[PDB]
């Protein structure tokens, strides 16, 4: 729908007007309305094919894994394999303990 | 100085970089404003780092009038920038390094060289990004790269010049065809016989690609130039 941004407060048509960026979670807010907008811009592409981050590059690959993994568990759940649900349930707080 | 030095007149690249937590340029409040160039007093204005040298921070409220002149002619700050309160350029000794403060975006690393020497300049700009990145939460998305403040920028915010003095290109009459092909190769020239080259997009390429088709087609520039004086 048509929401603003909980931390810039900007909405899409004040974007649209000023056409820049209030803070990091308006690309979020936006997410779907910026993608053509980026296609425009450069020639059809979308997805940063460039550089990670040293530092904090390390921890948004854990995430990734604590995501994969709360995912692993969801099957185990409709599936009845119990036991491994336990272990990713364990795992998955092992993950977010290390990010802490 | 520099490779190439009767043709290219320097070798740029800008890296746009904004704090993930705290409001872009757009919202961010004067207070924001100050904790960042606080933040870069603090943490890197008396700080080397290895074989780019000493950086100083010049906070724009503490500097003279004719300095600030000074320091948009030398290309390093901009002109909105002298009038920015919170404003400020972290400057290496040699003034060839500079990272820019709360001007369109948070930061704006930039590596100024003089010859035909863009790969260099990559090199040190990534080692003041990483450098920063050590002690700055970036604004940074797995997806869309970097974050900046306009979309022009977002995903490598990496912007690459190269500036060429191309007499014999002119007086020839090639230059007419030249600036179609350059901008049908994903690049962009502007302008009484000086050219700026510099990549169109910053969104799906990596940064090696960037400075490598900029540097392919800039290298062909220079052998052209070279063969129009040598008639
Ligand atoms: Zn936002």
């Amino acid at each position: 729908q048509i929401s603003a941004c909980p931390k810039c407060g900007m909405t899409f048509q004040q974007f649209r007007k000023i056409g820049r960026f209030g803070c990091s979670e308006c690309y979020k807010t936006f997410h779907s309305n910026i993608t053509p907008i980026l296609r425009k811009v450069h020639s059809g592409n979308t997805v940063h094919a460039g550089k990670i981050p040293k530092r904090i590059g390390g921890n948004l690959h854990v995430r990734r894994q604590i995501d994969m993994l709360k995912k692993e568990l969801e099957s185990l759940i409709h599936q009845e394999e119990f036991e491994n649900a336990a272990h990713v349930r364990d795992q998955i707080r092992l993950l977010e303990q290390s990010l802490k | 100085k520099g490779p190439e030095s009767d043709i290219v007149l320097s070798s740029r690249i800008r890296l746009a970089r904004n704090f993930e937590h705290i409001r872009f340029p757009t919202r961010y409040s004067n207070e924001e404003a100050s904790s960042i160039i606080q933040q870069f007093e603090d943490q890197f204005s008396e700080q080397e780092i290895p074989g780019i040298g000493k950086f100083v921070l010049i906070r724009m409220n503490d500097a003279q009038p004719l300095e600030k002149r000074v320091l948009v002619e030398k290309h390093l700050i901009s002109p909105n920038l002298t009038e920015s309160p919170f404003g400020g350029c972290l400057l290496s000794e040699n003034e060839e390094v500079s990272v820019m403060l709360n001007e369109e975006d948070h930061i704006r690393i930039q590596c100024l060289f003089p010859g035909f020497q863009l790969l260099e300049a990559m090199k040190a700009a990534n080692q003041v990004d990483d450098w920063i990145e050590e002690k700055v939460d970036y604004a940074f998305n797995e997806q869309r790269g970097y974050l900046t403040s306009c979309p022009t920028n977002v995903g490598t915010g990496l912007r690459a010049s190269v500036m060429m003095h191309l007499p014999a290109l002119v007086l020839t009459r090639q230059i007419n065809r030249i600036i179609p092909a350059i901008n049908q190769l994903g690049l962009v020239v502007r302008g009484g016989n000086i050219f700026q080259i510099s990549n169109q997009i910053t969104l799906g390429k990596s940064e090696q690609d960037i400075v490598e088709d900029l540097n392919s087609v800039a290298a062909q520039l220079i052998e052209q130039e070279r063969s129009a004086r040598e008639a």
